[PDB]
């Protein structure tokens, strides 16, 4: 190398920081905050991206005049994917889908796409390469979600030995599909739940949390060619954390079990939406997996951030399904 | 007009050198901690450093605690002054004590072994001055030079 | 004999906290008072009458996108103008900063005549108009 | 005439002169100088314990009845003990004729509010307060009237700089805009205007 | 490779052949990642736990002020002295005078151009050695 | 462990430093011959308290006042630290 | 004129081009990179020498007041030309 | 003479002091119902130690003068929270929550950039 970006400046919004990173599925969840985090410092942040251009428009304050740079591209276009990352230092991916679409399969969007991109990433010369997997992957999980996490996993992770495979567990924000998720089932009159809650336990994680860790995994030389685990300080029981939930919002609780298969027969009903499913049957398994723990992995601490109660921002995120001080759930001590 | 040399051929970076022995760019904890382990590992007359032509004082004060903190003492400069006698001890001894606006007051000048109008332009320039107004009288012992 | 009723207060005058400036541009500056030199290519000094003062310079980089040149520091156009000397130690003793005082520098008069230059035994006889 | 020259108007520069005089006559107590601009106006500098005093006499004499504030305004001065120049300008109806009274004050040192006399001045007193940082004594409702609420330091003070040392902007993360140190994207470029050459000799100072 | 500052980059302390100490202004910040030259020891040190005891420009002139008080006084020209006490100690031991003549290491204005690195590296310090090497043409 | 470097701090008319300077004058010369490899920086300002700064193994410095002192009384001084070290 | 560097990206009349492994190009992608294909200094270059018979000729640059300030030019070397400081146009003298 | 100034509110350090507190006590009443009106995410007790920072910074003063001018701004910035001129963004400005941290050791400082 002749030379490095050389950042200059004082961190700022008009400084150069020296990461030049192509985020890909950067208009969903976690991305809205990785390139915030990258413009906040003054990045140049490419982001390709496949939806419609004014589904992107938020992304545009978050950086300076020409910092934040959007393209056109195909999840299974080779070229689309070389012209996005071959000026780039990092590339992030954080493709996914809660659900099968008609073009679309678990398959396609975990494995195919994370491979296309780790393979034209080593080809084109990047060098620092971030794949997010999953807590709970393993392939031999009754959720084919988490199945496909595990087969892309590990083919990331033999395309392009040194990448930095974050598994964080299931996150939790303003835009989130977990907290917000056990708050919209009060329009079904009562709270379904598998063993009425019991007997999982869940390690749920705060998004800015999982968004520091990522951008200080670009700036460390020591996250090459390793494996983190982002988890919350805390584990609970699937039933007392949706407890905990229903009272921050001030709705009425009614948690009346429901066996595992008549739970899928429901799932499968709302399966059948063109648009985004309300629930779907992988949805139900993960939501009612326990959360593994993983010792011998590295976790947030090991990048310097310090992990964020879920009680000190669960106001922040259930504020708003409020109509017109709640005491904290239990936890479970380790051991 | 040499300014412009402050353009060209610049250091910018951190510079190690890798296992086929090329300098190579790195970071400034790499660098210094490979520069910091071996300061360790050496104290008294093992360690030594040059001072060049444009160093500060500021660095020359900072590198001479840095070499004491491990017992050296070996503080060199390119430029030889002879230690015969009182050396470095007496500032009178190394000084230019008539100061550069006092050879207006002189009125004989012995040169010897320099040639001022390159080594010091501004200084021959003085002379020149005192040669003109006060009648001042020059003598060199060296080479015949303009 | 004025009227009002006033108050004693024996303590050296400081106002960095009313001043509402950051505390990072208080201790870390170095504030210069100084008379600005005369502009070598031209031979007026009206330029030379009154003293200034002025901070240290910090980082310029260029920006990414047109190539102009940024900055973080909000003092960098900062010039103030004085009377006196004593004026301006004492508007950086009250306002918290650390400064440096530079001497006047005036030229030393000098000893002209039109006459020198036909000298009949000096060595000032040009040789040339 | 000479056609490119502002004529002079000798007669009200006698009559301003004559009304100088008369007003330093009757406030010994409070007048410090006055002087009349080549252009025909009137300064009357004062003690700033005679705000009151000198106002009132010129609203309510029957030979000033200067009854309207044409306005109120403060300069900085960064070289004097006392910063600030304090500015009175008057009209009056009954004279076709106008004034202005100066007096100081420095970042600690109160002044009177006018209040009693110009209900005019209500205003202009936070304006200045809220840009200089001169606090008016007995002012019914004194705080920042063109700042920003939060606002820290006195944008007008000579030694604040021309873009601040906060900016604002919208994070996406809290939901909210913020306030962030100031960074330009282009420096503002300072440029020396000032000729090396005396411009005026009527105005020189004694060296 | 440790990256410094020039002359132009730092506010530093330069004493002429008159003893006189004066200082520079930082005019541009270094380029890169080039460091003010007192700072990169004074990280190494800390680096090898060998930490000195000044961490601003203001108390490493504190530092120079006690090893040479002279140091700080910018502008003035502090006398010396003691020449009958320097001429004495000069005569404990003698030493020959070689037969070479003295010859200045500059004799034409074409060894006056480049002799440090900056003008070294000047594009116009190297257009005037060969002006006065082959001239105008 | 050893001494490295002796550093003489004086004015040039001051009376505070008036017995620092009888002492150069006269048995500096004498000081010198007994310790050629001893570096003794003689460094003179203008309007200073005079010192007598001396510099030991590993950055050890011991500085003591000298304001005020004679001759005599700076001899017992240098004899101390050329003697006694730390 | 426009020449091409190796990379493909074109250059500029300044001399401008961004350098092979420069993560600036980025900004092109899907776009384009506005050159002028018009080098003023090709085109003054056609220009004829204007042959005249005196020492000392004057340039406006053309339309009075449309042009620019005008400047005399001295003529006296036969081993270049004189040239115009404002528009770049050249002038000589007739074999004297 | 020259050390003869008018005041503006109290003569001496004592009846200063006194405001000073008057003040503090007024802070502290309202940060419940200032953290309850505009909704903030933060606890009172981080409303009442950031108040608790804000004084403690300006605990060295001994001019009574100066001390004058602090309540006085501090009057007037209550006055803006308790008749809610202010905005969320104006309350939440006193805590920096989207500034990342800047080292304050030496070696941290060394690596980024040229500051002191
Ligand atoms: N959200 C959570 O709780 C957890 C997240 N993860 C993983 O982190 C990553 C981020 O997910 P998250 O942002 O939170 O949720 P989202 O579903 O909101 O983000 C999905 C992103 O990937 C894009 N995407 C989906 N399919 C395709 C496709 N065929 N081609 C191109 N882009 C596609 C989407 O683009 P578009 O919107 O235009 O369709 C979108 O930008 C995922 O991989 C997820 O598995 C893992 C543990 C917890
Ligand atoms: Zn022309």
């Amino acid at each position: 190398l002749h030379h490095a970006v050389i950042p200059h400046g004082k961190g700022g919004r008009s400084s150069v920081s020296g990461i030049v990173a192509t985020v890909f599925g950067a208009t969903g969840f976690l991305g809205r905050y990785v390139v915030n985090h990258l413009g906040r410092m003054g990045s140049q942040v490419i982001v390709p991206h496949r939806c419609e251009p004014y589904d992107t428009m938020h992304l545009r304050p978050m950086g300076d005049l020409g910092q934040i740079i959007f393209m056109d591209w195909n999840g299974r276009d080779k070229d689309s994917i070389r012209r996005a990352v071959e000026h780039s230092s990092v590339v992030i991916n954080l493709v996914g889908r809660e659900w099968e679409t008609q073009n679309f399969d678990f398959e396609d969007v975990f494995v195919k796409i994370p491979q296309a991109i780790a393979q034209v990433s080593k080809e084109a010369g990047v060098e620092k390469f971030i794949h997010i997997s999953h807590l709970n992957a393993d392939i031999k999980s009754s959720s084919k979600y988490l199945r496909s996490k595990a087969v892309g996993e590990k083919e990331v992770r033999e395309t392009f030995p040194e990448a930095t495979i974050i598994k964080p567990a299931e996150i939790f924000g303003r835009e989130d599909r977990f907290l917000n998720y056990f708050a919209n089932i009060r329009w079904f009159g009562g709270v379904p739940l598998i063993s009425l809650g019991k007997k999982t336990v869940k390690q749920p994680v705060y998004i800015v949390d999982v968004t520091k860790g990522i951008i200080n995994a670009i700036k460390d030389p020591d996250a090459r060619g390793k494996t983190f685990a982002f988890v919350g300080p805390s584990r609970y029981l699937l039933f007392d954390l949706v407890q905990y939930v229903f009272a921050v919002a001030h709705r009425p609780f009614l948690p009346y079990p429901l066996p595992h298969f008549a739970y899928r027969w429901i799932g499968r009903l709302f399966e059948i939406s063109p648009f985004e499913p309300w629930t779907t049957r992988d949805k139900v398994e993960r939501i009612h997996t326990t959360d593994k723990i993983l010792p011998h992995l590295p976790g947030l601490e090991d990048l310097g951030v310090e992990a964020t109660p879920l009680e000190l921002k669960a106001i922040e995120v259930l504020r708003r399904h409020r109509t017109y001080d709640v005491q904290p759930a239990k936890t479970i001590p380790t051991s | 007009f040499a300014y412009d040399g402050l353009k060209r051929q610049r250091l910018t970076e951190p510079m190690v050198r890798n296992e086929k022995g090329l300098l190579t760019h790195t970071t400034w904890e790499d660098a210094l901690s490979r520069v910091a382990g071996m300061l360790q590992s050496f104290q008294g007359n093992d360690v030594a450093a040059i001072a060049g032509g444009l160093v500060d004082a500021e660095a020359l004060i900072a590198l001479k605690d840095l070499l004491n903190r491990v017992d050296s003492d070996t503080l060199c400069t390119e430029e030889v002054f002879p230690t015969a006698g009182a050396g470095t001890d007496l500032r009178s001894n190394y000084l230019l004590n008539t100061t550069i606006a006092g050879v207006e007051e002189a009125d004989v000048v012995l040169l010897v072994g320099t040639n001022p109008r390159f080594e010091a332009p501004l200084f021959n320039a003085r002379i020149r001055k005192s040669w003109l107004h006060n009648d001042l009288k020059v003598a060199l012992i060296g080479s015949p030079v303009d | 004999t004025r009227d009002t009723q006033l108050i004693t207060v024996d303590e050296k005058l400081d106002i960095t906290t009313i001043t509402g400036v950051p505390e990072e541009h208080i201790k870390t500056r170095k504030a210069r008072i100084f008379v600005p030199a005369r502009n070598n290519m031209q031979s007026g000094v009206n330029n030379t009458k009154k003293w200034k003062m002025e901070f240290d310079t910090r980082e310029r980089w260029e920006n990414p996108l047109m190539g102009w040149a940024s900055t973080a520091d909000p003092l960098s156009n900062l010039v103030l103008t004085f009377s006196t000397k004593e004026d301006a130690v004492a508007f950086a003793e009250k306002n918290g900063w650390s400064y440096d005082v530079e001497e006047r520098k005036v030229p030393k008069p000098k000893s002209k005549s039109y006459g020198a230059n036909f000298s009949w035994n000096k060595r000032t006889r040009v040789s040339t108009k | 005439t000479r056609p490119t020259v502002r004529p002079r108007n000798d007669v009200a520069h006698k009559q301003l002169s004559a009304f100088g005089e008369y007003v330093a006559e009757i406030l010994p107590k409070y007048v410090q100088q006055v002087q009349v601009s080549c252009f025909n106006e009137l300064e009357i500098c004062i003690h700033p314990d005679g705000v009151i005093p000198v106002l009132t006499f010129l609203r309510d004499h029957s030979n000033a009845q200067f009854k309207s504030l044409a306005d109120l305004t403060a300069v900085d001065i960064p070289t004097r003990q006392n910063r600030f120049e304090i500015v009175y300008n008057l009209l009056s109806l009954r004279f076709n004729s106008r004034i202005r009274v100066k007096t100081y004050t420095d970042e600690l040192t109160p002044i009177e509010s006018s209040v009693p006399v110009y209900k005019a001045a209500n205003w202009y007193e936070r304006e200045i307060w809220d840009m200089f940082g001169v606090f008016f004594a007995n002012h019914p409702d004194l705080r920042r009237i063109l700042t920003d609420y939060g606002f820290e330091g006195h944008p007008f003070r000579k030694d604040f700089p021309l873009s601040g040392y906060v900016e604002l902007r919208y994070d996406d993360e809290v939901k909210r805009v913020v306030a962030e140190p100031v960074e330009l994207a282009q420096e503002f470029r300072k440029f020396d205007l000032n000729s090396p050459w005396e411009a005026f000799p009527a105005y020189r100072q004694p060296p | 490779i440790l990256p410094g500052a020039a002359y132009t980059e730092k506010s530093a302390t330069y004493v002429n052949t008159e003893g006189r100490a004066q200082q520079t202004k930082v005019a541009v910040t270094p380029p890169g990642l080039a460091r003010e030259d007192w700072k990169i020891i004074r990280a190494l040190s800390e680096i090898a736990g060998m930490t000195l005891p000044y961490d601003t420009l203001d108390q490493v002139r504190n530092r120079l002020e006690e090893v040479s008080p002279n140091l700080v006084r910018y502008d003035d020209v502090e006398g010396a002295n003691y020449f009958q006490q320097a001429s004495e100690l000069s005569k404990l031991v003698n030493q020959q005078l070689l037969a070479d003549p003295l010859v200045p290491p500059q004799l034409t204005i074409k060894d006056f151009y480049m002799t440090d690195s900056i003008s070294r590296a000047s594009q116009t310090m190297a257009k005037c050695v060969k002006a006065v090497t082959e001239g105008a043409h | 462990l050893g001494l490295r470097e002796i550093r003489i701090h004086l004015c040039q008319r001051s009376p505070g430093s008036q017995g620092v300077r009888d002492f150069i004058e006269k048995r500096y010369v004498e000081l010198k011959k007994a310790n050629p490899d001893l570096p003794i920086l003689i460094r003179e300002c203008s309007d200073v308290q005079p010192k007598l700064w001396a510099r030991y193994a590993f950055g050890q410095e011991k500085n003591v006042s000298l304001n005020n002192f004679s001759a005599d009384q700076v001899t017992r001084a240098l004899e101390n630290v050329l003697s006694s070290k730390a | 004129g426009v020449r091409t560097s190796p990379t493909g990206e074109k250059v500029t009349h300044t001399g401008q081009v961004y350098d092979d492994g420069d993560y600036r190009k980025v900004r092109f992608v899907g776009r384009q990179k506005e050159v002028n294909e018009n080098f003023a200094i090709d085109l003054i270059a056609e220009q004829p020498v204007s042959q005249v018979g005196s020492r000392v000729i004057s340039c406006d640059g053309g339309g009075g007041a449309l042009g620019h300030p005008r400047v005399y030019i001295n003529l006296d070397k036969e081993t270049k030309t004189g040239t115009c400081g404002y528009c770049g146009l050249q002038f000589r003298q007739q074999h004297h | 003479a020259s050390t003869s100034v008018k005041p503006i509110f109290s003569r001496d350090m004592n009846e200063a002091k006194r405001r000073v507190r008057e003040l503090y006590r007024a802070w502290y009443r309202e940060v419940p119902n200032t953290v309850h009106l505009f909704q903030l995410d933060i606890s009172v007790k981080q409303g009442r130690d950031k108040v608790r920072e804000m004084f403690k910074k300006n605990a060295h003063i001994t001019d009574p003068r100066v001390v004058d001018l602090l309540v006085i701004k501090g009057k007037m910035e209550l006055e803006e929270t308790i008749k809610v001129w202010k905005q969320r963004t104006h309350v939440m400005r006193f805590f920096h929550e989207t500034e990342a941290p800047r080292p304050k050791d030496f070696l941290s400082k060394f690596y980024v950039g040229h500051d002191p």
